[PDB]
């Protein structure tokens, strides 16, 4: 019975290269079909490269050529993926996986048919070059009984900004959205506060932008169009 | 066609039966190749769940099952219970590419509580952002369930996806889900369209929000 | 009044056809045959390949054919030590390589592969039909 | 002297089995059996199921067999009106549902499935064997 042990997270600056490390244990190697597939955060899983019993060869996927190399070291029963000219994209889960189905008894060409039974426990590559950098916030001005109107926190990292609106007065209808990480490395989140549509002539509207890091602390106020 | 292809969600009660179909081409399922599924539980690495269309490993239960039929197949699932919520994705091979292909996956959502379409606000861009040459659309989605959104934005009548960032939803207090989608555009974008909009499919409905550079 | 081919076997042309019950390597394949006074696949014909891909179209399985070669720089034989005729297939999978038990012919999707003689697959015996 | 089966055809017991070429509605099955002088599978024994889950174990496809019922409300039935025999299979998938030309079982591995009638999937014909 087999098991893939993978190397640990690593962190990487734009255009570096990482190397993963999948050792086998329970059998040999050399006798068996390593897959890599790696998973970006929210999306699916996409096939990278692997053994392929039309040819005997290793092939990688089209998308990656140039950027993926792959090798196995006899000795130590260890697979290596590399993958070089990173990019923020590039961060992902990486998995090894194996076709164990046969248990090196059956001919190659059963791949096909088993799928990939055995996977390493993945390794995160996180590709950032993000410092400190402070959030710029713009109004989101209510417009045409209640009425929606709100603060977008723009560019900065790290995590997190903390929102609250009339300096604590104001909880009720407040929704504050989780941030997206944009390809740039930069976060950006909007929070929102639903309101009688007969309040915005009347009372006054502030979120209070917290943001440690860049020490950047702003009362934004939001007008009407 | 060199792909093969999925919905991304489906939705069942506990003890309902559910479907997901794997549509291939005759590159792949349809030259011979066989249809693997796999099943990714919140937070965990996938694990295979069907191999080779129809058969199980050891600790798959009997009420997964597999079929292929032309250039398509077949998950289905029995007895829905809360621990079968999860991502499945199918794979095939493809001889035309030489290489595996996996399906966009498809969220199965147990239903825990009623569907609930979601509420869409769409903010243009703020007068001191453009003051800065810059541009932001904010779409926020919110007390949707089940937990899966499509967006999709429009520039005038066309479909754009350069500059869109949209989220992964996450689970409300209320436990129902939320999601926002930001369009980047410049100043000039703006201001050279009659319109922009965006478009929230959930469970096969879709709400619209449009705004336009004229309004005040 | 005897059958040209005995029950759960198929009648093509002038043979009998069944398939393994299992995978097995390529020598166990052969002996199987056999004990079933029959041989591996043996493809002489373009009838003879469209018959076997037609009646494995069903299958993603591997299936031995009666074809092996001690190593590379060797020809292609059956079990009878008659020759490939070169015009039938093309010969994918591990063509370059040699192993200490020799390489072996498989048909799989229709198309052959050569791969070590020591390997599991399933396989398809023939035999005469009884035309007499 | 004439052979029990026609070429392309399995002999097993009083039987002669042919695999379809075509993935076809079951009705459309039906036919193409008919024209073969044959029908659509009937599963009357232990024996027939053992023999039919051994030659289609090299297969993932779902083979159309003669079993049948209109609406849910039915029994399962034979094309021949026999019902289906105590202790030999259970019908699984969707045996709940209404479609517009009724449910069919299709038989895959171990399993029988019920379905749409209307889907294309490949059959089995038999006819007696001549002894």
């Amino acid at each position: 019975q087999v098991q893939l042990v993978q190397s640990g997270a690593e962190v990487k600056k734009p255009g570096a290269s990482v190397k993963v490390s999948c050792k086998v244990s329970g059998y040999t190697l050399t006798e068996l079909s390593m897959h890599w597939v790696r998973q970006a955060p929210g999306k699916g899983l996409e096939w990278m490269g692997g053994f392929d019993p039309e040819d005997f060869k290793y092939h990688t996927h089209q998308k990656f050529q140039g950027r993926v190399t792959m090798t196995e070291d006899t000795s130590t029963d260890t697979a290596y993926m590399e993958l070089s000219s990173l990019r923020s994209e590039d961060t992902a889960v990486y998995y090894c996986a194996l076709v164990w189905g046969t248990q090196g008894k059956g001919v190659r060409g059963w791949d096909y048919y088993y799928g990939m039974d055995v996977w390493g426990q993945g390794t995160t590559v996180t590709v950032s070059s993000a410092s400190t950098k402070g959030p710029s916030v713009f109004p989101l001005a209510p417009s045409s009984g209640t009425a929606a109107l709100g603060c977008l926190v723009k560019d900065y990292f790290p995590e997190p900004v903390t929102v609250s609106w009339n300096s604590g007065a104001l909880t009720s209808g407040v929704h504050t959205f989780p941030a997206v990480l944009q390809s740039s490395g930069l976060y950006s989140l909007s929070s929102v506060v639903t309101v009688p549509s007969s309040s915005l002539g009347t009372q006054t509207y502030i979120c209070n932008v917290n943001h440690k890091p860049s020490n950047t602390k702003v009362d934004k106020r939001v007008e009407p169009k | 066609q060199s792909v093969v292809t999925q919905p991304p969600s489906v939705s069942g009660a506990p003890g309902q039966r559910v479907t997901i179909s794997c549509t291939g081409s005759s590159s792949n399922i349809g030259a011979g190749y066989d249809v693997h599924w796999y099943q990714q539980l919140p937070g965990t690495a996938p694990k295979l769940l069907i191999y080779g269309n129809s058969n199980r490993p050891s600790g798959v239960p009997d009420r997964f099952s597999g079929s292929k039929s032309g250039t398509s197949a077949s998950l289905a699932i029995t007895g829905l219970q809360a621990e079968d919520e999860a991502d499945y994705y199918c794979q095939s091979y493809d001889s035309s590419l030489s290489g595996w292909v996996f399906g966009g996956g498809t969220k199965l959502t147990v239903l825990g509580q009623p569907k609930a379409a979601p509420s869409v606000t769409l903010f243009p861009p703020s007068s001191e952002e453009l003051q800065a040459n810059k541009a932001t659309l904010v779409c926020l989605i919110s007390d949707f369930y089940p937990g899966a959104v499509t967006v999709a934005w429009k520039a005038d009548s066309s479909p754009v996806k350069a500059g869109v960032e949209t989220t992964t939803p996450s689970k409300q207090s209320n436990n129902k889900y939320a999601a926002s989608s930001y369009l980047s555009l410049t100043p000039e974008q703006w201001k050279s369209h009659r319109s922009y909009s965006c478009q929230v499919t959930h469970e096969g409905s879709t709400v619209e929000k449009t705004v336009a550079p004229t309004e005040c | 009044c005897s059958a040209p081919c005995p029950q759960d076997w198929i009648w093509h042309g002038e043979n009998c056809y069944l398939f393994s019950s299992g995978s097995f390597n390529w020598e166990k394949s052969q002996e199987k045959c056999l004990s079933l006074d029959a041989k591996l696949l043996k493809i002489n014909s373009t009838a003879d390949l469209d018959f076997i891909q037609q009646a494995i179209s069903y299958s993603s399985f591997p299936f031995w054919m009666g074809l092996s070669r001690r190593n590379p720089s060797y020809p292609w034989l059956w079990e009878d030590g008659s020759p490939l005729m070169p015009h039938l297939f093309r010969v994918r999978g591990a063509v370059s390589q040699t192993y200490p038990s020799g390489t072996c012919a498989y048909i799989q999707r229709g198309a052959v592969y050569a791969e070590n003689c020591i390997l599991a697959a399933f396989s398809i015996c023939q035999k005469k039909a009884n035309l007499r």
